[PDB]
């Protein structure tokens, strides 16, 4: 115990005040497996889960505060606070600190505390007094030298990974709560840094606080600060109490534990049932049978506030994320490049029709891989956080609807420009100043389409991959339903219906009728199938597209759970 | 962490705009104080968080941070200002002060 | 007896050993400690020949009293790793009979097959011999198993040194623990094992013969668990009763990388342990063995492996059965296989459903159309069909190659050579099914020579993708890449939408370097030669061989050699492909 | 806000005394209270810091006074103590009383020479 750090703060600044509280889990039988599981634990004790802390897919703290996505045949009572266990009580009282973690890169400690102090708070609470909790919550975990360093994850600089785990404690900590539940808080940290960590732990749950741990596999040195600790093998209890006696309690019914081995390790050892044979299969499950039998015969602040600090995380997110912007960049100014230069107008030969209607038909249907790919990369590669953040009660999936769309939305624009200002010159298409802005708007009206699009058929399925494939068939059946391909008129019933709302033949269909209409003639728009729909009737069925595709990705969020 | 306060010593008469600095060992992310001791003895805090000031205090008193060097700014010195000045830092256990800057008229 | 000594071991590239002494014997086991940066994997790579070009690798590695050179440690020491990469669609028994096969050539198969039988039993794989392998997710056989069958075609050589990198990292306790009887039985056989652990339990501590601490490079302590504690209980720091004695000293001889007081305290307590285990008698006792038995003039001599590999044509042979065999043996990769052109074309003819080659108003916009989708389509699906299938064999490669088996230019042979006819028949059925349904000027001749011009395109991408999954690593990036230069080879290549007799002078001189070209001509020349049009001024037209002479003038005499052309196109890319895995061999 | 300190005299070296900090102004067993003192020729120097009610008035002290200082605090009529034993060899100073060390040393007493 001398070898760690010893000359640290022992003080409490950020203590919770209020009544303690409790929570009592009584003959719990959890399968689908958890077999006569019984604990009480109260305000102001560290209670350690160690052995075989998972029950399948879902680990024993998800149990207790009811999530889980398997099976949850229930034959027992989980009493928090003295009242039987809810979502509406488990989202009120009981704070959840996954293992895996959730944060934006590209802002510091601070400004993301605060943002979630703002949107967790209630609003009748000033800034003074939120800057005052963050303030609290950074001093309280050691955390004031990080104060102002980014808090991004592997790929960029900023933190280490211990204080990365702080970062979330107190993101899960700035509401107050009176009881804290972490799964897995050491998970790949070094040894000091997940001994600093429970010191860390056990002094918050010292602060009037019930903190609960999930460790499976603990180490020698985070054994030895256990407050009260719970042995679960073949998920069942075999022993609960308070660590520093737990080898005392053994050597007491015939099973001491030798020196100079983990007294953890040496007991999740001896009674782990053994999958290897069949003969030994039973053979260690009555061992464990009789000690379990040993066991339990010896005992605010609204909807406009939270969608403003959405788009201001996101703005402040996505603009200090250089590489990505200059990587879309990139691609916009070498598709911009290619289309133009491939279709050169300057020169002795100008371009013809078909050649035009090419080109158009390009630069209307090359767009979309890229930007669904990005869309779909982007939303899948922070998906864990917004469903966590909806599950814990941040927003009510309403503000962030529009927060994301009005985050997205300036990148998008720029990117719009870049991809289609340096197109129409180099083209040397028609001149002037309404074909141009025309063209324009439509183009970035067709790509927001586009972009709602990958949104919602990214949220409406669970995997990257499947996703990925969903939105390529689209675009592929409205790439081919375009009136560039298959001519727009060969179509019997379906490919027609599709083509109705495929924005790409609308998109070529108005650059056609800026472009040819009234320039030297309306007679090759009467010659094709592009002169039964005014333009202004165009933009508003493009419109009325991309309000229908928002309205499907809004239905997607709201009903259709993000798992990861 | 070692704060290393400059000017060890400082003359400057009425009218004119002193500035001391005090510069950390490590990081303490803007958590820093300036405290005045008076000739008398009566210390009290002028400046918290390395940039706000506080209440009783007069406004002449600035603070700013130009890379990891804190700088109090007292524009239009007063006779009020001959006393000695103490950076501090309160981000890392233990709390470290500075050498301190004698201000005389 | 055998004895294998590391004598004043140094890693220079920055110094990540620094005088790195051991001695091991036959029979007796050591394992290795240390933190993330210790570089115990690096001396183990080192002592197995494997990064010891790239940096400059001073000290002697003596075997048996002769002093190995820098090229003998493969010869002689094995290496087993930790990503166990194996083939899923393959059972152990047939999986080593590959490997007896590509390492072992003795006569007949008898031989081979009793060695299996034989390592199967050393290592108690009999049971599962003839189960595949698969996940252990989905039904396939355990981790434990997996490591066994590992350490099972590392030990068909016949070997006398071997060296494990983490064979206890990713497994429960229970089957940790198993591989570390495992590996203590081996070594008892008269063998030298020396394995690295990430942190061991507490009844692992009694189970080695030898262990070792490194930190930063510096050997801090080698030796057995009794010496071990005597010394650190001399040294001042009792290891304290349920402590388990591996993570107390884990933590003793590490620094803690979180403050700057503590982390010279750390290095201090570190250099104190290390300076009086270099006083103690332990290190020299281990010098006065090495330079004896480099000294004792009766010992015998380097016990190397079985023999080395075979000519290149057999091994090239093997690669293909074994490919062959775990391609057939994936129902899903067969039916992708030959089933993504068919959805492909399928896809296409529902928007379709039919040429209209007696009118003009849809009839060349549709031809061109499909045309276009095909010769767009066709290297996309062979793209998916490389970044979908490659990436185990690559890996299997890669983990296969540093051993002494075979080269990674023959794997890559090996799966064109079983991705060729799996390509023809797909994209012959595939024509068979949409050619005919299209209507798409219905003649046999034509057919094939379609079948053929879309055969060639599948099989240039397919390789174009092999070549770049073979020189970059991420299958993602592969995928988008291949799919952005379909798009610009499909789009300025073909004059479909460009009439290349009008595009600039750069895009021209790049037309002529990409497959797309020559495709497109070839289909034009193919379906636009025989067929009349009708009206019913602006778009009329009325024939194909004006159509024909307006995209591509001289491209109907062009037939033989752009067909020439876009199949000797395959050639060139299978020789670039060999030359990107040779440079690849260089750089992992 | 007002901090009083008193009890500062002349003592030979190895005796005892105290020192007493009476508060005023706010909640006294709600926050901090800190003893730092001042060499004659040097620069500040914390010494030793009392908690509130919250961490059960647990003390903490310097490395260099750990063992020989006493801090502690009377509720009732809200004055802090600071007893020293084995002093005068270098611990002369003009001991200040402080609120809080954390939130930054605000709202000092006036100093008693020991
Ligand atoms: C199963 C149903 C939904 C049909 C799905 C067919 C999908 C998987 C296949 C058939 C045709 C394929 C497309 C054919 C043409 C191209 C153009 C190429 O440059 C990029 C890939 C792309 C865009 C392919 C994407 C995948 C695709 C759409
Ligand atoms: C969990 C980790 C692996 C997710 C990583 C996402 C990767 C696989 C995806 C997401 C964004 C994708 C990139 C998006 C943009 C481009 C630019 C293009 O010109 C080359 C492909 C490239 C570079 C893609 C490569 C694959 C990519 C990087």
């Amino acid at each position: 115990d001398r070898l760690f750090s010893s000359e640290s703060d022992n003080s409490l600044y950020f203590t919770y005040s209020g009544q303690p509280n409790t929570l009592e889990v009584r003959d719990l039988n959890y399968q689908v497996g958890i077999q006569n599981l019984s604990f009480k634990v109260r305000s102001g004790q560290m209670l350690a889960i160690i052995g075989s802390s998972g029950c399948g897919r879902a680990s024993l703290l998800d149990v207790i505060t009811g999530r889980g996505h398997g099976g949850k045949i229930k034959s027992g009572q989980i009493w928090i606070n003295g009242q039987p266990s809810s979502p509406q009580l488990v989202r009120k009282c009981v704070a959840h600190v996954r293992q895996h973690n959730q944060l934006l890169p590209n802002l510091t400690v601070r400004e993301t505390l605060a943002f979630i102090a703002q949107m967790r708070l209630p609003r009748t609470f000033s800034q003074a007094q939120r800057d005052k909790r963050v303030e609290d919550v950074i001093a309280e975990l050691r955390l004031r030298q990080c104060a102002d360093t980014r808090v991004g994850n592997m790929y960029v600089r900023g933190l280490s990974g211990g204080e990365r785990r702080r970062v979330s404690i107190g993101v899960q900590l700035l509401w107050n709560p009176g009881i804290l539940i972490l799964d897995e808080p050491t998970s790949g940290l070094d040894s000091f840094t997940a001994h600093n960590l429970v010191k860390t732990l056990s002094r918050l749950a010292k602060g009037n606080r019930l903190v609960l741990i999930s460790l499976h596999q603990p180490r020698s040195d985070i054994f030895r600060l256990f407050d009260l600790v719970l042995l679960m093998t073949s998920g069942t209890p075999i022993y609960l109490g308070a660590a520093q006696h737990m080898v005392q309690y053994f050597t007491a019914i015939g099973y001491p534990c030798p020196r100079y081995s983990n007294p953890a390790d040496f007991y999740v050892d001896l009674t782990s049932i053994d999958r290897r044979s069949r003969e030994q299969e039973l053979a260690t499950r009555e061992k464990a049978q009789s000690l379990a039998a040993l066991f339990l015969e010896k005992v605010m602040p609204g909807a406009v506030q939270q969608f403003t600090t959405l788009i201001r995380r996101q703005i402040s997110n996505d603009f200090r994320d250089l590489p990505t912007l200059l990587i879309h960049g990139a691609e916009a100014c070498l598709m911009s490049m290619t289309i133009g230069f491939l279709y050169f107008g300057h020169g002795s030969i100008q371009l013809s029709f078909m050649d035009t209607a090419a080109l158009l038909f390009m630069i209307g249907a090359l767009i979309p891989f890229n930007v669904i790919l990005d869309v779909i990369s982007k939303c899948y590669s922070e998906r864990a956080m917004l469903y966590y953040e909806l599950e814990d009660g941040l927003y009510t999936t309403g503000p962030y609807f529009f927060a994301k769309i009005l985050g997205e939305l300036p990148e998008h624009c720029a990117y719009i420009i870049i991809y289609g200002m340096p197109t129409y010159w180099l083209a040397n298409l028609r001149p002037g100043l309404q074909p141009f802005l025309l063209h324009f708007l439509l183009v970035w009206l067709v790509v927001f389409c586009c972009r709602i699009m990958a949104l919602a058929a990214a949220a409406l399925l669970p995997t990257f991959h499947m996703a990925s494939f969903f939105s390529n068939a689209l675009y592929n059946s409205f790439y081919l339903a375009g009136g560039f391909m298959i001519n727009l008129s060969s179509l019997w019933t379906v490919p027609a219906w599709i083509s109705k709302v495929s924005f790409l033949r609308w998109c070529f269909e108005g650059l056609m009728k800026i472009q040819f209409s009234r320039r030297t003639g309306d007679k090759i728009l009467s010659v094709m199938e592009l002169d039964s729909y005014p333009l202004y009737a165009i933009y508003l069925i493009v419109i009325g597209l991309s309000g229908g595709f928002m309205v499907l990705y809004y239905v997607s969020l709201r009903f259709i759970k993000q798992k990861p | 962490i070692q704060m290393t306060q400059s000017p060890s010593s400082l003359s400057a008469s009425l009218g004119e705009r002193v500035s001391l600095t005090c510069r950390a060992s490590q990081e303490i992310s803007g958590y820093l104080s300036w405290l005045q001791q008076k000739p008398d003895g009566t210390i009290q805090r002028l400046i918290y968080a390395a940039f706000s000031l506080d209440s009783g205090v007069p406004k002449r008193f600035s603070g700013s941070r130009s890379g990891s060097d804190y700088s109090l700014t007292i524009s239009s010195l007063e006779s009020e200002d001959l006393a000695h000045y103490y950076c501090l830092q309160y981000a890392s256990y233990p709390c470290t002060f500075g050498g301190g800057t004698k201000l005389e008229i | 007896p055998h004895s294998l000594g590391i004598l004043h071991a140094s890693y220079s590239v920055r110094q990540i050993l620094k005088d790195v002494s051991l001695y091991v014997e036959s029979g007796q086991i050591m394992c290795i400690l240390g933190s993330s940066g210790s570089g115990k994997t690096t001396l183990l790579d080192a002592m197995s020949g494997r990064l010891g070009r790239a940096g400059t690798f001073l000290g002697e590695v003596y075997v048996n009293g002769r002093a190995l050179r820098r090229e003998q440690f493969q010869d002689c020491f094995s290496y087993v790793l930790q990503s166990d990469t194996l083939l899923s669609s393959l059972t152990v028994r047939e999986t080593l009979h590959y490997t007896a096969l590509l390492a072992i050539r003795r006569g007949n198969p008898g031989s081979f097959q009793k060695k299996v039988e034989a390592v199967m039993a050393e290592l108690s794989l009999s049971h599962v011999a003839d189960r595949l392998i698969g996940n252990y997710s989905l039904g396939g056989i355990s981790t434990g198993e997996r490591r066994r069958v590992s350490i099972a075609a590392q030990l068909l050589q016949d070997p006398k040194v071997m060296l494990f990198d983490e064979p206890t990292t990713g497994l429960d306790c229970m089957t940790a623990n198993q591989i570390v009887v495992l590996l203590v039985e081996l070594a008892r056989r008269n063998r030298i094992v020396v394995l690295t652990i990430h942190q061991p339990r507490s009844e692992l501590f009694q189970l080695f013969d030898k262990i070792a601490i490194l930190s930063f490079g510096e050997l801090i302590f080698c030796g057995t668990p009794a010496e071990m504690l005597d010394f650190f209980n001399d040294c001042g720091y009792p290891c304290p009763e349920h402590s388990n004695p591996f993570d107390f000293y884990m933590d003793l001889t590490s620094v803690d990388t979180q403050s700057k007081e503590r982390e010279i305290e750390t290095s201090k307590r570190v250099q104190m342990i290390e300076s009086a285990y270099k006083k103690s008698a332990i290190c020299h006792k281990t010098l006065k063995n090495i330079e004896r038995m480099k000294h004792l003039k009766t010992l015998p001599m380097v016990p190397f492996k079985t023999k080395d590999s075979p000519g290149v044509f057999s091994k090239l042979g093997v690669l293909l059965r074994r490919v062959t065999r775990n391609l057939v043996r994936n129902k899903l990769a067969v039916i992708t296989r030959l089933l993504q052109n068919l959805i492909m074309g399928l896809f296409l003819l529902f928007f379709v459903l039919r040429v209209r080659s007696n009118v003009l108003k849809g009839a060349i916009q549709d031809r061109v159309g499909l045309l276009y989708q095909f010769v767009g389509a066709t290297p996309y699906t062979g793209m998916l069909n490389a970044v979908n299938l490659f990436p185990v064999l690559r890996a299997v490669s890669d983990q296969e190659s540093q051993d002494g088996l075979y080269q990674k230019w023959q794997m890559m042979l090996a799966y064109a050579l079983h991705v060729l006819p799996f390509s023809v028949v797909a994209t012959m059925i595939f024509s068979s099914v949409c050619y005919w349904t299209l209507g798409l000027h219905p003649e046999v001749a034509r057919f094939g020579y379609f079948s053929a011009a879309l055969l060639a395109p599948h099989l240039i991408g397919e390789f174009l993708t092999l070549v770049l999954l073979g020189i970059v690593q991420n299958p993602n990036i592969v995928n988008s890449v291949v799919a952005l230069l379909s798009i610009a080879g499909v789009l300025v290549g073909s004059g479909f939408l460009r009439n290349i007799q009008e595009m600039p002078i750069p895009f021209k001189i790049i037309s002529y370097f990409t497959f797309q070209k020559y495709c497109s001509e070839i289909l034009v020349v193919n379906e636009f030669y025989g067929l009349n049009f009708t009206c019913g001024n602006p778009m009329c037209f009325t024939q194909g061989i004006q159509f024909i002479e307006k995209t591509c003038p001289g491209a109907t005499s062009r037939f033989t050699m752009n067909f020439l052309i876009l199949y000797s196109f395959i050639p060139a890319l299978v020789i670039l492909g060999i030359v990107v895995f040779k440079i690849r061999d260089h750089l992992i | 806000v007002k901090l009083v300190e008193s009890g500062g005299g002349l003592v030979q070296p190895g005796g005892s005394l105290r020192l007493s900090c009476a508060t005023s102004g706010f909640t006294f067993s709600e926050f901090f209270m800190e003893w730092v003192r001042q060499p004659p020729g040097k620069r500040l120097e914390w010494v030793a810091v009392s908690r509130n009610e919250a961490n059960d008035y647990t003390t903490d002290y310097s490395a260099s006074v750990k063992g020989r200082f006493i801090v502690s605090r009377d509720t009732s009529q809200n004055i802090l103590y600071l007893q020293m034993n084995a002093l005068r060899a270098e611990d002369t100073a003009i001991y200040y009383c402080a609120r809080d060390a954390w939130m930054g040393f605000d709202y000092w007493g006036q100093g008693t020479t020991v």
